């Protein structure tokens, strides 16, 4: 009469005969709908030298299925019990914006379970996305970096993803202190790659957003900017004193020492410059 | 140390009269958080202080409605709105905001009624302490109220203030008055040799010093 | 919760004092304990706090090098080495539990007595307070019993069995020049006291003197 | 002899089962205690904003298919069993960086016959907490730590704090770290109904010594010559050198203060703010 | 032996050693076999834990093999690796001498149960490997026993304390010299005549060299505020005059 005697025999029933790596679906013809959703528990960190965006992610799977349904008033009233995700099927979601990082959801949390055959499954993930970095306003700067998540062995045929939500969720998000999101935008989105001949859905996901510039603002571009204000000082400086040669090289090597330090924070990327190294290139040659 | 400051030192109200207190710091006492931490203390005669007040803003589990505190970043004010006989006692303040922590200096607080008429009696010393060798003449002077009052004591005319112990109780309950002992302690020797004693009490509720006198040989 | 401290405590000027403070009934080991040092006189001021867990203290600037806690894990006890000490000092100590920026100072000890003064041991002792000679009779007569050179407290002294106990008065204990010297008195009315005896009684548990004297009119 | 066979009369899977949460009479909660014992606080790195701690968590429930008569077997009164088989609340930080959530060692558990289990593995966790460093060094730093059961909600499992205060018994003296309060609070959400967890704050305090004398009396020291170079007589020629080394040295300890600072722009460091002032004032005083 | 984090990462040989009655058996029998060796997951295994771990193993994981003799005897050597974090008292750097220590002990056992006993006085060094730097003066080992706030009984533990020393020469020869040959300059410039106009420069330079050394061994040394390193003193007595 126990609750739990009741449960073990219904895990114990739809687990009898159950299959993990068939696609469970009534027809062959007929599809899923695999809800998918994203919520950021904090922003890591942003190594623009490097490239690489490391995120702590919630990924909220949510689909249905036919054959673990049951009627809840035949077992004592149970609507929702709770097992590991290693024993039902999971769906691969894989980003493949990858760089030196987890392409998968290796934690293997549980999943809940719904009388109607509905399954809800949370895993918690660490992702290391490569975006590119665009500093040329630095450090009043905007990052846009995208990640793409999609389906991996299967077609738009047997699979559609479908955003659970417009915007990303940020109803447990943790200020990193120097990075703030200024709006995060996901895409359904089709392509067709060599291999194959179907189609294949994915969902980008692109993140806009700001550097609180104070903390550099403090730090290095205002002693750079206080020094640089001595190169035309030394002319005024009379000649027989002797000491205007002093004053110059000091300025030069104070400002060489800081450009060559500011290239070890900004990428080495080729395609655009910094606006801070032009300027001081520029002071160095006057 | 940030030093308090409280006010008044002493402020008798009467049963059911609102009484309010002020409590000021030398420094703000606000913490960066946005939270004041202060502690209001209520200590009582012969037993162990109790609560009423922490996190001023908020009220103790424990006390009732009657109590309530307010004040802006730097002014503090302790308000009661009814004293009941159990409200007798001693306020104190508490600061959390800088480290080491500090009280505050005692803001005494007790009942207030009429005046009354003082009772002055005068004891010259018995048979035992003469034969002991000593003579003490006690000088009682109780229902009496304010505390506004002095005494002063004469030999032959002459003031005396050496060997003068003076001691007053607490505001009584039943009758909400004063007391006050004056013990003077000479030898025998002395005692012999001079021949008028006078205890006098000076008090707002008598134009006239009321005296009270014995001599020796009579 | 529950707090224990010990007995009182007398020793003479110089030496060292140390009192424990027990606790039970919570984590014992987890947040501060301060003590309250309290002047018979006036005032609250602290002689500080220490965490049982790490060797974390801290002291007012006013009393650095008098004091040094000490804590234990294994038994539930806070000691106090004590310094030279002087005959300033002498007052009631408190013990009390307390958490920085949160709920705080909701139970307290119950205070320690401790006494320091160049003195062994005198009982209390008879000497009763007779009137004046020259008097007026009045309706009403007050009554006087003088005790003299006793130490330490406390004493009681009380009229025969409680049945005058409407208008006494028992002040605080003065010094004279080593010793105590305490009175008590009361009213009663002139009718009454050439007929009813009446008998003041001395108690003294700490040395077991139960004295009492007959007054009787001159 | 005979706690072999109680042992597998108690873990017989056709018996007992592990996936399923024990419970009676119509859903009711499973009340599960749970208190915190601080070891020693390890390390604090603020740059990363990453505070180390070890950590032992003691963990009690009720259940009921466990129990078994006592008079039966030779009169035992608590037995040990393995972690892993028997079922387990799971009880884990969410704000935990390093991906690194359960527990190390898994450790045995102490079953008593009415029912209640009593269990407590160590554990050493790497918590996330903002770095409020305005009064640099003489601050206090506020880190939160959350639990949760990542896998169930308030319809199974209810949270209940044994004691109001972490226990200390076990601490050691951390040297540069000093503890001052642990409070322990169960939080709850009435929007969503189902979010329940507990947050242990810890309120630390710098000992300010070993800072001080490194980087304060070398800072002060160079920077008390700004106001200096001008008594220099100017015919010597070389108010140029000083000044400019001056300069020179603040700017290194600029760049070193905002070096060892956790990078937030949120905030100034009081430190850094004067020698600015004091920097635009040196050059100021070169021209 | 990182001072800065506070962290001693030994390479440890654990040799556990008892009996028990199950797996006792006849070598009269099986023609005269009296030691097999078998994977230690499928017998028993007592819980050894450190206490005093940070940032490492708590276990014994690598999971060796174990010895079995006729009597009942087993014997099993895991080695590991440990990670202790030891308070490190750094006041005459660089003639210094280290105490850290390692404490191992049962885990779900009480007194009653499991009792341990130390089988070498002191800890071996046969196959010890010279680091070049440390060398071990003496290894001492303490049985003792403690009372916890969990539970009644009382529980055992086993206390390594290493007392070791630092090889003085490198720092000695790379670190203190230099700063200590040019603190010898600082009353130099006196006697340097004003006319030529460069004793300014002697000075700063000199001040500028002492802060570069200052904020060098303000790394080598851990961030503990409870004493201070002498050559730490001497350089901020050198920085004032
Ligand atoms: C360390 O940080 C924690 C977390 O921010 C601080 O806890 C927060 O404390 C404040 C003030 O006590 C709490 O605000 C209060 O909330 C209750 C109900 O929401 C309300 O009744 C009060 O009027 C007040 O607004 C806040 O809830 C709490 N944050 C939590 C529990 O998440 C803590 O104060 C910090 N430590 C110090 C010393 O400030
Ligand atoms: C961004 C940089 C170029 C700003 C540099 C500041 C100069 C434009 C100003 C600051 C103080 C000025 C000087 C102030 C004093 C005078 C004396 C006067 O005779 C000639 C100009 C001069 C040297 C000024 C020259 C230019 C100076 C250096
Ligand atoms: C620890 C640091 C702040 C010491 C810095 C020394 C100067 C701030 C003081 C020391 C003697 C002072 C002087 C004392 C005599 C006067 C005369 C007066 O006319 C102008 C300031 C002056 C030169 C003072 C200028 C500044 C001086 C050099
Ligand atoms: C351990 C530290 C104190 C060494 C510092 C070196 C000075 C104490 C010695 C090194 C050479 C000496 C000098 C050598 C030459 C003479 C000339 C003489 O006339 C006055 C002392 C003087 C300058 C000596 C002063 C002190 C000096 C600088
Ligand atoms: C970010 O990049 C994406 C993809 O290149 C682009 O579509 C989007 O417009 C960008 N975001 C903004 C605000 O420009
Ligand atoms: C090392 O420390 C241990 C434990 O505190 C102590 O027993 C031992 O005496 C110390 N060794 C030395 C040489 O001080
Ligand atoms: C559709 N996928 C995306 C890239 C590879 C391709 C694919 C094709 C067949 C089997 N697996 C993966
Ligand atoms: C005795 N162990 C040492 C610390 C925790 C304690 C303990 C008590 C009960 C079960 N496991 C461990
Ligand atoms: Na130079």
């Amino acid at each position: 009469e126990t609750r739990a005697h009741a449960e073990e025999r219904l895990l114990k029933k739809l687990f009898s005969g159950y299959n993990k790596w068939s696609r469970p679906v009534a027809n062959i013809s007929d599809v899923v709908l695999v809800r998918f959703g994203l919520s950021i528990a904090q922003l890591i960190d942003v190594d623009e030298k490097n490239q690489m965006m490391t995120t702590n992610v919630w990924v909220k799977q949510e689909w249905h299925d036919y054959k673990l349904r049951w009627d809840p008033a035949d077992y004592e009233n149970v609507t929702s019990i709770r097992i590991p995700s290693e024993l039902i099927w999971r769906p691969d979601i894989v980003l493949y914006n990858n760089a030196d990082g987890d392409f998968a959801v290796t934690h293997l949390t549980k999943a809940h379970l719904f009388h109607d055959g509905r399954v809800q499954w949370t895993p918690p993930a660490i992702y290391k996305s490569s975006c590119s970095i665009d500093v040329t306003f630095f450090p009043f700067d905007q990052q846009n970096c995208t990640m793409k998540f999609g389906s991996w062995t299967y077609d738009k045929a047997k699979i559609d993803l479908v955003n659970m939500h417009s915007r990303v969720d940020q109803l447990d998000f943790w200020e990193s202190g120097e990075w703030v999101i200024v709006d995060a935008v996901g895409t359904y989105n089709t392509r067709k790659y060599e291999c194959c001949a179907e189609i294949y859905p994915d969902i980008t996901y692109a993140f806009v957003i700001r550097r609180l510039p104070l903390f550099y603002t403090i730090n290095l571009i205002i002693p750079c900017l206080l020094i640089s204000c001595l190169t035309v000082l030394v002319f005024y400086l009379p000649s027989e004193c002797g000491e205007k040669i002093t004053l110059c090289i000091s300025v030069l090597l104070s400002l060489t020492v800081f450009l060559l330090l500011i290239t070890e924070i900004i990428p080495s990327t080729s395609l655009v410059i910094p606006l801070i190294g032009e300027y001081l290139l520029f002071t160095m040659i006057f | 140390d940030v030093l308090m400051t409280q006010t008044p030192l002493s402020l008798p109200v009467s049963l059911g009269d609102q009484a309010s207190i002020s409590c000021r710091s030398s420094q703000s006492i606000v913490h960066s958080n946005g939270n004041t931490y202060l502690e209001w203390y209520l200590q009582k005669p012969g037993q162990s202080p109790k609560l009423l007040i922490y996190k001023v803003s908020n009220r103790f589990s424990g006390v009732p409605d009657r109590f309530s505190g307010s004040g802006s970043g730097t002014d503090f004010t302790l308000k009661i709105s009814r004293v009941e006989a159990e409200d007798l006692g001693v306020y104190y303040c508490f600061q959390g905001s800088h480290v080491p922590w500090t009280f505050g200096g005692g803001t005494k607080l007790e009942i207030k009624r009429a005046d009354a008429a003082p009772t002055v009696s005068i004891f010259p010393p018995s048979s035992e302490q003469l034969t002991s060798g000593g003579a003490s003449v006690v000088c009682f002077l109780n229902n009496f109220y304010p505390k506004d009052i002095n005494v002063k004591w004469k030999i032959d005319g002459s003031e005396r203030q050496n060997g003068v112990l003076n001691s007053w109780t607490d505001q009584d309950s039943k009758d909400s008055t004063y007391s006050m002992s004056s013990t003077l302690t000479l030898t025998k020797d002395e005692y012999e040799r001079h021949n008028s004693y006078t205890c006098e009490a000076t008090h707002k509720t008598s134009t006239s010093p009321i005296v009270k006198s014995f001599n020796r040989n009579e | 919760v529950q707090l224990q401290q010990s007995g009182a405590e007398v020793m003479k000027p110089g030496a060292s004092v140390k009192i424990s403070c027990k606790g039970t009934g919570y984590t014992f080991s987890s947040y501060w304990i301060e003590w309250v040092k309290q002047r018979p006189g006036h005032g609250l001021e602290r002689i500080g706090e220490i965490l049982p867990g790490s060797g974390s203290t801290n002291y007012n600037e006013k009393f650095r090098g008098k004091a040094t806690f000490t804590a234990d894990k294994s038994s539930k006890t806070a000691y106090m080495q004590l310094s030279s000490l002087t005959s300033e000092d002498s007052a009631v100590y408190y013990c009390a539990r307390y958490l920085p920026y949160y709920y705080a100072m909701d139970y307290w000890g119950q205070g320690t007595s401790v006494t320091v003064s160049s003195a062994k041991t005198t009982p209390p002792s008879v000497y009763p307070l007779a009137p004046g000679s020259a008097a007026q009779t009045n309706s009403m007569v007050t009554l006087g019993c003088l005790v003299k050179g006793y130490f330490p407290e406390p004493v009681t002294v009380t009229w025969n069995s409680g049945s005058l106990s409407s208008g006494v008065h028992t002040f605080p204990a003065v010094l004279q020049s080593d010793l105590y010297t305490l009175s008590s008195s009361v009213t009663v009315p002139s009718s009454t006291w050439p007929s009813e005896t009446v008998t003041c009684n001395v108690a003294h548990p700490a040395s077991s003197t139960k004295v009492d004297k007959k007054i009787v009119p001159r | 002899d005979t706690e072999e066979r109680l042992v597998e009369h108690l873990l017989d899977p056709s018996r007992y089962n592990k996936l399923i949460r024990p419970a009676t009479n119509g859903s009711e909660l499973v009340t599960v205690q749970l208190m915190v014992s601080l070891a020693q606080l390890i390390s604090v790195h603020e740059r990363e904003q990453i505070m180390t701690t070890n950590v032992w968590l003691t963990q009690e429930w009720e259940d009921y298919r466990l129990t078994w008569k006592p008079e039966e077997f030779d009169n035992m009164k608590k037995v040990r069993l393995p972690s892993k088989h028997i079922w387990l609340p799971d009880v884990v930080l969410y704000n935990n960086a390093d991906g690194m959530y359960e527990v190390s060692f898994y450790s045995n558990a102490v079953v008593s016959y009415d029912g209640s289990i009593f269990w407590l593995p160590p554990a050493i966790y790497k918590s996330a907490c903002k770095i409020e460093v305005k009064h640099f060094p003489f601050d206090q730093q506020n880190c939160t730590m959350k639990f949760r059961s990542w896998t169930y909600d308030r319809t199974e499992i209810d949270l209940v704090l044994k004691s109001e205060v972490a226990s200390l018994d076990d601490f050691t003296p951390s040297g540069e770290w000093d503890i001052v309060a642990l409070p322990g609070r169960r939080n709850e959400n009435p929007d969503d109904s189902t979010y329940v967890d507990i947050t242990y704050d810890f309120i630390i305090r710098r000992k300010p010594l070993f800072y001080t004398i490194n980087l304060i009396i070398p800072c002060v020291l160079i920077t008390s010559l700004a106001i200096l170079v001008f008594y220099l007589p100017s015919d010597c020629g070389e108010k140029m050198t000083l000044c400019i080394s001056v300069l020179l040295a603040l700017t290194v300890f600029l760049l070193l203060i905002s070096k060892i600072v956790p990078p937030t722009s949120l905030d100034v460091p009081l430190v850094g703010k004067y020698l600015m002032f004091t920097m635009v004032l040196v050059t100021f005083s070169i021209v």
